[PDB]
């Protein structure tokens, strides 16, 4: 019964990334004042079954590859990694419920950098790696500031559980006490899965080549599967972590739509922010992170240990 | 068990999909190619920088991760200013840098 | 007269000042720019749906070549090879000869439509309105050697289109 | 040197300009060596004009500029004109200002929206060609091609307006300004797209003289040098308009001047739709012009002259002409030299963006490489008219 | 019209509500129709290991009540 | 053939090797990846290759060239090398290292039961028919011809291979 | 309010063409489930609509018949299945059926 | 149920096929004016994304070249360099007169006469320029194509 628990959560994550292609096309489109994919099945439901028969049975590219071993590390590492962060969500209990789901999580997403650095280092191009190490600074950068921003989250909820967060936002979400790491939050998941206006790997492809240029039709959307099946999760996450969804014992089910919804709706708006600006330069967004974002963090993290403390709010321990 | 069983499951998963990514389609043979085709790289102070700033960084990070259990403490004053201190060492570390040209990746 | 695009000095006070301060903290000008984007997705695209709907095209439009011919059935071309002189991308090339019934007739007639730049010039050189450059613009084709028109291909053409060119003709010749 | 970066935009990418080979040395992110190759569109266009009679050749200036194409034809005919010695009828030369004007501001969209479409703000690219593509309906309704119009010739224009342009021309420029003021709304404030701009690529203007740039990239600086306004050339002295003029020489002015320049082309093409006058449409003059198609039917001398027209061609007085007119890009000029027969002896085209693409770097000596993106983009480089 | 992208994140919905209502149903099932026990602390263990003996089944599911008191 | 059009040009060749060859092709792959050589008494055979230009060449003349009429042809290369040795200089030029010591199946066996027995045929010698050198054709070495055949299979000072008179 | 009028027109165009069977034929034929007056038909079977209420571009369309000239034309479609005579109007370049 | 193996083989190829037209990312040289013509298939009006064909496609994942331009002798070495490292399936389109058989500049010394010379052209497109719809003529006549291969028909035969 577990078993079959765990593929009720890998096989939808797939099919949600499969969809999710087709939805990003068709936002894109009407923000662009035309309608995308809109005939391969009724309105594009088929779009996303074509790319991926097409894709595998696409003829290989020859891997001419440094390292055979890190060729193959690399895509089942990211994939890997990516159902494996899904196991601990409270959607509205988790698959695997763990006292310390948020280390597990931020300390799982902290070995997503290494597909990126294998990718590179097997690629056998030496403009390869300067992409994939450009890109390698980029995550490590933005994760510091989502650790202590998650800190400075946990103090007002008192744990490292995922389902405290829910009684933590009972009575309101998070969005009003924490609006300010909020929105370093949301950025930081941006720059954390190199989305606009942070993808600069496939931005700068010509300039410094991606760490992804190498691998075949297939392993390649094997990456992709992975890299969407994270922003996902993130936008999951910061439902949850700052829009806690309400939850009734005898009506599971309906955190579960609610939840759902929020969501959506906040990885639709991660398709809104691409269709919008244009690209940073990568030295504008390490000094976003450095100059702008660590300072605040740190000072909100100062604010948010001393304001439990002063105000008699500190949260329960268990 | 759970743990395992569900990890076990999402990196076998992984790799059977990968497997046959890789291999399966080798069975098409759509006919046989060519040849594909001095430098080398030039080692970068400002990437090696940014990555041993993170490392640092990081540490200290691991010190304030207990916090949220140390709310719970009776001796609160002596937990404010120790967690204060160390926000504020990541602070004063972060402006050694910052005044001493030191964030030149951020430029 | 000229204007300045550019030359604006920010104002120093503190009102102003937080202003800026406040756009720059709370990104109001980059919520700004998402509101437009969402505008445009509540607004209608503007695609159509090709091939059943097509895009609007004018009389004086220039595309496939024909031949073309009197109401009583003979072909317009006395082969002056006006067309064939004018042609900048020297696209025609004509052969003639007296007909059975000594009329100044072509033997040849060809057009290589790879090699035409689709201009026109040969239709406003032509005297008898026997080259014209039809409406047809979807006729791509698999092969270069389908894209080499001789005579019997204009011809072709001529009484496949004949019905629509005279009208294109009708609607512009008074502009000619 | 710390590396030699050979980047070639051989496999292209949706800018469509061309393709540039770009040789640089980059010393780290910075760039200290810039070195262009541009051989990869060089089609030999001067000669073969050399093989043209002069109505032959015009069609290859539709092909240099390719998003100026009723802007470079101008260049050829008034410059043939000045060596004929004619002169255009009054309504012709305010069709050639209208079809002028909205040939800027088709330049400009393709100026703009290609160089934010690189710098990552794709959007605007979809807003602006939904307008460019019901511009190109009136190029194709005066001219029957959407692009190549092959309209504007010595004498005048080849037809005259269709009945009913003219109201669909002030339709369009109605909603226009509108079109601008969301593509500023997404970028002129915009405090990623200022990172992107501002400060890049300053040419002083001493400099820009000397190298030889001209449009934007003078005004961009500071100097106040329009072709329009100090060399007119059709009716352009009978309209009014403010040239922009930019302040500190970066790219940020340029893009500033641009979206200026197409405010003031609507006001240009307001006031040519209120002042169309009536009349012929070419030079009454039937040794330069061909006589409409019922008097060559019916008149022996308009016969003759019409098939020698379209033979033989009409002779130009011996003679060498420079004749530049304020193109979007900058100044577009043709060196056209008559040696009394039929065909040009010799044609040299002035493209302004091949000194423009030369001064590339100087201009990004002490940037980063994702700056070059931006630095070639604020110069409107087409490569048509940079090989020819 | 915009909403034709509905049926998109409709099916992308639809996915994204099976995990958490897959759960919840096995959850159900495998626990006699209560919510799983949540046993984060020792304490919490040791009173699912003494209800797993009280039962007398060998689940900790099974709860027995005063009708055992006799 | 030599019944039913008596006047056909019969042309025979050995191995012929070049970029697409399966030939060479074959010793470098099927011998070095997943497995060490098959070579069967690899000492045994004589190999006599020849360029599959020259094969180009040798055919066109043919048609070009009256007297090649009714005439059976045999195309050799320059040398007669070991079949041993073949193999052993292919894998230096491959730069995989030799080592002295796959089953037919559906789509297209790579490797099979009559290829093996026709590697260790030995080229015979049919001095009467003539060659390459009667229509034009000079045979060309196979050791120009060989690093480009191979500088594929290579990954990422070559001492040639020796000749049986 | 609006919004249960806007899905009264999405039933009438169930029923405006034929029922579901016929208005799913035209969804997987033409991607489009429009309706509008019929302007006319041609000998191959073709059909020719027009709505003047659409925006420029879309307020006329063809489609296309399953049969012409011995080849089945239910998936297989193309613009140059449009005769002579429609292509004018359906382009257009008139202004007169 | 009951089937042969020529009716498998025939209902695979169809779906094979429709996956790979359905699902056509087009790289583009942007050689000369005909790549403006190829913009304005992806603006609004006719939007080519709306039958599955991408906007930009990386040349080592793109399904099928577009030339649009004329190809001169400096470019053509870089044009068949792409050609090689597209995977295959691989189909090229030619648009418009230069890159047809070489359109205005036929008789120029630097101009190739036609990118067949350098690469096998699936569709040619004529026009100078084409208009963006007559391109997306072109790409559903390569779709249509495409639908008629019988790869594994074939296979099956042989
Ligand atoms: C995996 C998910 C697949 C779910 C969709 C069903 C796919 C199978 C469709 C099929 O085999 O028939 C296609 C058929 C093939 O047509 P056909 O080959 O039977 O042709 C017959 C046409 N008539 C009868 C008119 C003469 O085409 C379709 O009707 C499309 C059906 C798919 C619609 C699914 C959309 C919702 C999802
Ligand atoms: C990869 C992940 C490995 C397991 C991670 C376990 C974890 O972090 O969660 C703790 C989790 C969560 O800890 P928790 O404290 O939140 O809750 C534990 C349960 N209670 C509270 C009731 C006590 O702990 C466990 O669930 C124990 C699982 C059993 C230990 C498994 C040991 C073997 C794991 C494989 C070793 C790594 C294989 C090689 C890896 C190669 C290099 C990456
Ligand atoms: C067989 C399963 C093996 C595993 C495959 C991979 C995993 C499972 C994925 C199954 C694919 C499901 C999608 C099928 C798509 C059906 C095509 C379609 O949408 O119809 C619209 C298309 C529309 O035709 P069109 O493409 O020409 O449309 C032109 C555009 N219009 C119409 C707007 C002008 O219908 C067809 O033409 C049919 C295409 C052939 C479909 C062949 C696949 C059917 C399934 C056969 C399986 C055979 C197994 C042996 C028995
Ligand atoms: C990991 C899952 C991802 C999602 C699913 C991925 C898509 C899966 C659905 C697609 C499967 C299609 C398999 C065919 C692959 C493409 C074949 C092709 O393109 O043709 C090239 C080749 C054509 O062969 P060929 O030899 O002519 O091609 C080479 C031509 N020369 C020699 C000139 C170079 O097709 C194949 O090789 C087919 C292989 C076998 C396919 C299975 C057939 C079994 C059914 C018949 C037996 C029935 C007996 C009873
Ligand atoms: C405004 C949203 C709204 O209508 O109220 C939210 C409503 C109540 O929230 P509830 O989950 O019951 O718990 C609240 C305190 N725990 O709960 C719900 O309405 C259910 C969720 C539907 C509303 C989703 C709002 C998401 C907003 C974030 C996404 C932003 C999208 C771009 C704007
Ligand atoms: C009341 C507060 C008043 C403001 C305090 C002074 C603000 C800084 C003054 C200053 O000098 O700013 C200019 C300069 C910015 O440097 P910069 O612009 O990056 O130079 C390169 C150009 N792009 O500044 C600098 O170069 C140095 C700035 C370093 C600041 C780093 C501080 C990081 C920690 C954030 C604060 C956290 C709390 C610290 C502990 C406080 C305890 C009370
Ligand atoms: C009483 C005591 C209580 C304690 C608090 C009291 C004080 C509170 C008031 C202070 C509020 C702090 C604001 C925190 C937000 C972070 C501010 C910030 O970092 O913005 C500055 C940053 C760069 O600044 P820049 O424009 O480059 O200026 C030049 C550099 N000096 O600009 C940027 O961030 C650029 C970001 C680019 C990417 C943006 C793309 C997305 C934009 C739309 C997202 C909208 C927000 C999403 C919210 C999600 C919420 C779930
Ligand atoms: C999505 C819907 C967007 C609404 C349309 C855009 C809009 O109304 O924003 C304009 C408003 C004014 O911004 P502005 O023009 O720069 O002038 C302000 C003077 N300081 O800009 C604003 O006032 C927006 C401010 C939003 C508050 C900051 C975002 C906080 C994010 C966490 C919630
Ligand atoms: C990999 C995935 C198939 C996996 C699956 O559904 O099981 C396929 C389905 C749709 C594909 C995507 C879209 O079809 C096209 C997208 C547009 C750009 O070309 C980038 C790749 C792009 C983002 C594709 C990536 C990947 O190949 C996708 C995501
Ligand atoms: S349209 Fe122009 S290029 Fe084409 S045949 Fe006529 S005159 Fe020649
Ligand atoms: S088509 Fe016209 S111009 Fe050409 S030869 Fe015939 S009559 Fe003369
Ligand atoms: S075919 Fe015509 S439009 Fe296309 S590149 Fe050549 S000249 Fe320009």
């Amino acid at each position: 019964m577990f078993m079959i628990n765990i593929l009720m959560l890998i096989i939808p994550i797939l099919l949600a990334v499969a969809f999710l292609t087709l939805v990003e096309r068709k936002v894109l489109g009407y923000m662009q004042l035309r309608k995308g994919p809109n005939v391969v099945g009724p309105y594009g439901l088929l779009q996303p079954i074509a790319d991926a028969i097409k894709l595998f049975i696409k003829e290989p590219l020859r891997p001419a590859t440094s390292s055979a071993s890190m060729f193959i590390l690399a895509p089942i590492m990211a994939l890997g990694l990516a159902l494996t962060m899904w196991i601990p969500l409270p959607m509205p209990y988790p698959l695997i419920n763990m006292n310390l789901g948020v280390l597990f999580m931020l300390a799982m997403s902290s070995l997503a950098v290494y597909s990126i650095l294998w990718s590179g280092w097997a690629s056998n191009s030496k403009y390869a790696l300067i992409g994939a190490l450009r890109a390698v600074a980029q995550t490590i950068s933005y994760e510091v500031t989502l650790a202590i921003i998650l800190l400075s989250v946990l103090l007002m909820s008192g744990s490292f559980t995922l389902s405290t967060l829910i009684t933590t936002q009972e009575q309101m979400w998070l969005i009003l006490p924490a609006w300010p790491l909020a929105m370093m939050w949301f950025i930081s998941t941006l720059a954390e899965t190199n989305r606009a206006p942070f993808d600069l790997t496939e931005g700068e492809s010509e300039l410094v080549s991606g760490f992804n240029v190498e691998y075949a039709a297939g392993p390649f959307a094997l990456f992709f599967m992975a890299e969407y099946a994270n922003i996902i999760m993130m936008n999951i996450f910061t439902a949850i972590l700052f829009l806690g969804t309400s939850h009734n014992p005898h009506m599971p089910e309906l955190y579960t739509i609610n939840f759902t919804i929020k969501s959506l709706l906040l990885t639709m708006s991660f398709l809104w922010i691409r269709a919008s600006y244009p690209r940073f330069r990568y030295d504008q967004l390490m000094h976003l992170l450095w100059k702008n974002f660590l300072p605040l963090t740190l000072a909100l993290c100062m604010w948010h240990v001393s304001l439990p403390i002063l105000t008699s709010g500190i949260p329960p321990q268990t | 068990m759970n743990l395992m069983l569900a990890l076990l499951t999402n990196f076998t998963l992984a790799t059977l999909l990968v497997i046959i990514a890789f291999w399966l389609p080798q069975l098409n043979v759509y006919s046989e190619k060519t040849s594909p085709y001095s430098a080398r790289l030039p080692f970068s102070m400002k990437f090696f920088l940014v990555a041993i700033t993170f490392l640092l960084f990081d540490l200290e990070i691991a010190l304030l991760l207990p916090l949220p259990w140390a709310s719970q403490t009776a001796n609160l004053n002596t937990m404010l200013t120790m967690a204060l201190f160390l926000i504020i060492l990541l602070a004063v570390s972060l402006a050694y840098e910052w005044t001493q040209k030191g964030l030149e990746w951020t430029e | 007269t000229y204007k300045y695009v550019n030359l604006r000095e920010p104002s120093m006070d503190m009102k102003s000042v937080t202003d800026r301060a406040a756009q720059t903290l709370l990104w109001t000008e980059l919520i700004r720019g998402l509101g437009m984007t969402l505008s445009y997705l509540f607004r209608e695209p503007a695609t159509i749906n090709y091939p059943f709907e097509k895009g609007p095209l004018s009389p004086r439009f220039r595309g496939e070549h024909a031949l073309r011919r009197y109401p009583s059935g003979e072909e317009r071309c006395i082969a002056c090879k006006l067309c064939e002189a004018v042609c900048p991308a020297q696209a025609i090339t004509i052969e003639a000869e007296p007909r059975a019934d000594g009329s100044r007739r072509t033997t040849r007639y060809d057009i290589d439509m790879t090699k035409c730049i689709y201009c026109g010039f040969c239709q406003e050189a032509c005297p008898v309105d026997a080259i014209v450059e039809g409406p047809n613009f979807e006729f791509s084709t698999e092969t270069h050697e389908e894209l080499l028109y001789n005579k019997e291909k204009l011809l072709n053409n001529g009484d496949k289109w004949e019905a629509e060119i005279a009208a294109n003709i009708q609607a512009d010749y008074l502009y000619r | 040197l710390v590396s030699n970066l050979t980047l070639n935009f051989g496999p292209q990418h949706p800018a469509a300009h061309g393709v540039l080979r770009l040789v640089m040395e980059l010393s780290g992110e910075m760039v200290r060596k810039c070195d262009p190759h541009i051989g990869l569109l060089h089609r030999g266009t001067e000669k073969l004009i050399e093989y043209k009679t002069y109505l032959q050749a015009l069609p290859y200036f539709d092909r240099l500029d390719y998003v100026s194409m009723m802007c470079n034809e101008q260049a050829y005919s008034l410059a043939v004109e000045k060596l004929l010695n004619i002169r255009p009828p009054p309504r012709a030369q305010w069709i050639r200002v209208l079809f002028g004007e909205i040939t800027r501001l088709l330049n400009h969209i393709m100026a703009v929206t290609t160089h934010a479409l690189d710098i990552g703000a794709m959007t605007p690219f979809f807003w602006m060609f939904e307008e460019r593509e019901k511009m190109f309906e009136f190029y194709e309704r005066v001219s029957g091609a959407r692009m190549h119009a092959a309209y504007v010739r010595p004498g005048g224009v080849h037809q005259d307006l269709p009945l009913g342009l003219m109201d669909d021309i002030y339709e369009f420029s109605k909603n226009f300004s509108l079109r601008i003021d969301e593509l500023e709304e997404m970028l002129t404030n915009n405090r990623i797209w200022r990172n992107r701009t501002v400060d890049i690529g300053i040419v002083t203007a001493e400099d820009a003289l000397n190298y030889g740039f001209s449009g934007v990239m003078l005004r961009g600086s500071g100097i106040q040098w329009d072709l329009r306004k100090t060399q007119p050339y059709d009716v352009y002295d009978q309209v009014e308009f403010d040239v922009p003029i930019g302040s500190r020489g970066d790219c940020y002015d340029r893009y500033l001047c641009r979206v200026e320049e197409m405010r003031q082309s609507i006001r240009i093409i307001s006031q040519c739709l209120n002042k169309m006058p009536p009349g012929e449409i070419k030079v009454d003059d039937a040794k330069v012009s061909p006589p409409k198609r019922a008097e060559m039917k019916t008149s022996m001398e308009s016969l003759i002259h019409h098939f020698k027209l379209y033979t033989e061609g009409y002779q130009v007085p011996p003679g060498a002409t420079y004749t530049a007119i304020e193109a979007p890009k900058g100044e577009f000029g043709v060196y056209l030299v008559s040696d009394g027969s039929s065909r040009p002896y010799r044609c040299k085209i002035k493209a302004p963006g091949f000194a423009h693409l030369a001064g590339l770097d100087k201009m990004s000596k002490g940037h980063m490489l994702a700056d070059v993106v931006a630095i070639i983009g604020t110069q409107d480089i087409v490569f048509g008219e940079v090989d020819r | 019209m915009w909403f034709e992208v509905l049926p998109g994140i409709a099916v992308m919905g639809v996915c994204l509500f099976i995990p958490g209502m897959a759960t919840a149903r096995i959850h159900r099932f495998s626990n006699g129709g209560k919510e799983k026990r949540v046993a984060h602390y020792p304490y919490q263990w040791y009173l699912m290991e003494r209800d797993r003996r009280v039962s007398g089944v060998n689940r900790s599911y099974v709860s027995k009540g005063l009708e055992n008191i006799d | 053939v030599r019944e039913t059009f008596p006047e056909a040009t019969i042309i025979k060749p050995a191995e012929i090797f070049g970029r697409e060859d399966r030939f060479l092709n074959y010793f470098a792959n099927i011998r070095w990846f997943g497995g060490v050589p098959l070579i069967s008494l690899g000492k045994k055979t004589v190999k006599q290759p020849v360029y599959i230009v020259d094969v180009t060449k040798g055919i066109i003349n043919a048609i070009k060239d009256p007297d090649a009429r009714g005439k059976t042809f045999a195309f050799v290369g320059p040398s007669r090398y070991l079949l041993f040795d073949l193999v052993q200089y292919v894998f230096a030029v491959a730069h995989r290292p030799f080592l002295p010591y796959f089953e037919i199946s559906p789509f297209e066996p790579w490797t099979t039961r009559d290829k093996v027995e026709r590697i260790h045929t030995t080229d015979k010698i049919l001095p009467h028919l003539p060659g390459l050198e009667d229509l034009g054709v000079e045979a060309t070495p196979l050791e120009l011809k060989a690093i480009e055949v191979l500088r594929r299979h290579r990954t990422y000072d070559v001492q040639p291979a020796k000749t049986i008179p | 309010m609006e919004l249960l009028q806007v899905l009264k027109r999405g039933l009438q165009q169930v029923s405006g063409h034929g029922g579901l069977r016929g208005y799913l034929r035209v969804l997987f034929r033409a991607n489009d489930v429009r309706v509008g007056t019929l302007v006319g038909e041609d000998k191959y079977g073709n059909k020719y609509y027009e709505d003047n209420k659409q925006f420029f571009g879309r307020h006329r369309w063809v489609i296309y018949t399953t049969e012409m000239n011995g080849k089945n034309t239910f998936w297989d479609v193309d613009g140059s299945m449009v005769p002579p005579e429609w292509h004018r109007w359906l382009h257009c370049m008139t202004d007169d059926p | 149920p009951s089937s042969r193996g020529e009716y498998v083989v025939a209902k695979l190829d169809d779906l094979i096929n429709w996956a790979r037209r359905s699902s056509l990312w087009p790289m583009t040289f942007g050689l000369a004016c005909c790549a403006v013509e190829m913009m304005h298939m992806a603006a609004p009006r006719y939007d080519m994304d709306r039958f599955g064909v991408v906007f930009r496609a990386s040349p080592r994942q793109s399904d099928v070249m577009i030339v649009a331009g004329t190809l001169t002798n400096k470019m053509a070495p870089a044009l068949r360099k792409v050609y090689d490292q597209m995977p295959e399936p691989r189909y090229v389109v030619s648009m418009g007169s230069c890159a047809n058989g070489g359109g205005y500049y036929h008789y120029s010394y630097s101009v190739v006469r036609g990118c067949d010379r350098i690469v096998p052209v699936d569709i040619y497109v004529p026009g100078c320029p084409p208009t963006a719809e007559a391109l997306l003529y072109g790409i559903l006549q390569l779709q249509k194509k495409i639908k008629r291969e019988k790869r594994l028909r074939i296979w099956y035969r042989r």
